[PDB]
């Protein structure tokens, strides 16, 4: 998956 | 607002960490921090929320990476 981080 | 799940902030101009199976589960780092303290102590870290949300396509919880994990606890 993508990061989670935003 | 885009605000943090937990403490309610605003999330503008800050990093945040976004749920990947849930839009509105957003979390300051502030708050994250907090949560990795809190969870890490007994095992991998779910979502802050503590609704142990899936991954998308996974009927599993996602968890922090290490690499996220290190990027929030290393400060502002
Ligand atoms: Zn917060
Ligand atoms: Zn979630
Ligand atoms: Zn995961």
């Amino acid at each position: 998956r993508a990061s989670v981080i935003k | 607002p885009l605000c943090c799940t937990l403490c309610h902030e605003r999330l503008e101009d800050t990093h945040f960490v976004q749920c990947p199976s849930v839009p509105s589960h957003k979390f300051c780092f502030p708050c994250s921090r907090q949560s990795i303290k809190q969870q890490g102590a007994s095992g991998e870290v779910y979502c802050p929320s503590g609704e142990k949300c899936p991954l998308v396509g996974s009927n599993v919880p996602w968890a922090f990476m290490q690499g996220e994990i290190a990027t929030i606890l290393a400060g502002d």
